[PDB]
């Protein structure tokens, strides 16, 4: 079933052997591949940019719009250097702050993006008045929408990545922690409330639900909270971590399909997304977070299951984006070699970028938006240039 | 469609 949605993968695993053209010993890219990698980057921009005249002027988030272009932009100049790069981010920048419409609080889809993209933009450019105005935006956004649900898209840790991301990009604490911990606390709270209100409680302590369904994954569901309840950013309290996260975990780990596989929602019987929106490709976070806090071998064997899911059923018939594409996907590889610095992870992620090459010669769909940060080419440009220092990639718009 | 359905 997985298999309908998946080319058949046409690559060897690792090898000491087959590995050598890609990295060397200490898992650097050779020079090589480097720059095959920074010609098909030059090669796919030129697209992009011509394609995005073509974007609605009205869209300004981060998932499918404006602010996400201008995330891809200020990645690239981090990596390349170029100043050209930071004043693309600029124009797209300024698009998007025309575009808040005070609907949603979140990174991806609300005025969080926008807001917190133009605070960096605009620090990276020494315009302190500029950068100001709009972290005092942001901060303010909050009130605007109680009652948001708990998920990445439109709710709670989705306006907590916004505030993330500004902290981590100064480098300092602009905004106060104080910030971040009453959201958390709202999110412990909530998710304790819905677990008692069902009576979950004795399986799982926590839970969360949006538009009405229990969803599993990253995008909408349990595993994108829990892998923000675990990060230490968020200051959860041992307490809370171990008598409340932990077995919430645990819950989600025991949904798990015999292939390795998580169903979208709670109770579907279908074993059919690797996505990182539904199944493995997002549920992987949630495990390696899981294991770097708790140290239980389970939650890494249950994350060697994902990677090997998803090295057979993940480059998707459905095209080579981020938020259910190869280039998503390829993420998942990353984070585990990350983990545990097996060069066999690092290995399946270059050969999913060398799939990312051959873009549009595979029969793939043409995306809703064809070249956004979450559906289209610019994802699939972002993780090409984040690949090119391994250590350092994340996952964007979300990772921490 | 609605962003991640199904
Ligand atoms: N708008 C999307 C297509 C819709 C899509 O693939 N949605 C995701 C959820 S965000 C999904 O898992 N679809 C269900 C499926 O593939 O059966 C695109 O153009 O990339
Ligand atoms: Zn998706």
């Amino acid at each position: 079933h997985m298999a309908q949605r998946a080319f058949p993968n046409p690559y060897a695993d690792y090898n000491k052997s087959l590995a050598e053209g890609y990295f060397d010993a200490a898992g650097r890219l050779t020079p090589e591949f480097s720059q095959r990698l920074t010609n098909k980057i030059r090669e796919l921009l030129q697209q992009m940019e011509r394609g995005l005249k073509s974007a609605d002027p009205r869209d300004g988030t981060g998932y499918t719009g404006w602010a996400g272009i201008a995330v891809l932009y200020l990645h690239l100049y981090d990596v390349f250097g170029d100043p050209a790069y930071l004043q693309l981010a600029h124009g797209y920048v300024k698009q998007s702050l025309n575009c808040l419409t005070k609907r949603s609080i979140t990174f991806l889809c609300g005025d969080a993006g926008p807001l917190a993209v133009a605070a960096v933009l605009y620090h990276k450019m020494n315009n302190e008045k500029q950068a100001e105005d709009c972290i005092t935006r942001l901060i303010h956004l909050n009130k605007i929408d109680p009652h948001a649900p708990n998920e990445m898209l439109y709710g709670r840790i989705g306006y907590i990545y916004a505030l993330l991301f500004v902290n981590k990009n100064f480098g300092v604490e602009k905004i106060p922690q104080s910030h971040i911990q009453q959201i958390c606390e709202t999110i412990l709270t909530s998710g304790e409330n819905l677990a008692r209100k069902r009576n979950f409680t004795a399986k799982s302590p926590l839970m969360y639900e949006w538009y009405q369904e229990y969803y599993v994954g990253a995008a909408h569901g349990l595993a994108g909270i829990y892998y923000y309840l675990m990060q230490p950013s968020l200051q959860v309290s041992q307490g809370k971590l171990h008598s409340l996260v932990k077995p919430s975990v645990d819950y989600v780990c025991q949904l798990k399909f015999p292939s390795g596989n998580y169903p979208p929602c709670i109770g579907d019987n279908r074993d059919l997304l690797v996505h990182w929106c539904h199944g493995a490709p997002g549920v992987i976070y949630m495990l390696i977070q899981a294991y770097k806090v708790f140290r239980e071998e389970k939650y890494l064997c249950d994350a060697y299951q994902c990677a090997d899911v998803i090295w057979q059923y993940g480059l998707l018939k459905k095209g080579y984006g981020l938020c259910h594409g190869s280039a998503g996907n390829a993420y998942a590889f990353l984070t585990l070699y990350n983990l545990t610095q097996d060069m066999k992870y690092l290995y399946r992620a270059c050969k999913f970028a060398e799939w990312c090459l051959e873009y549009g010669e595979h029969g793939c769909r043409t995306p809703d938006t064809p070249f956004s940060l979450f559906e289209g080419m610019a994802g699939t440009i972002y993780f090409l240039a984040d690949l090119l220092v391994p250590t350092k990639a994340r996952f964007p718009a979300f990772e921490l | 469609g609605f962003l991640t359905e199904y």
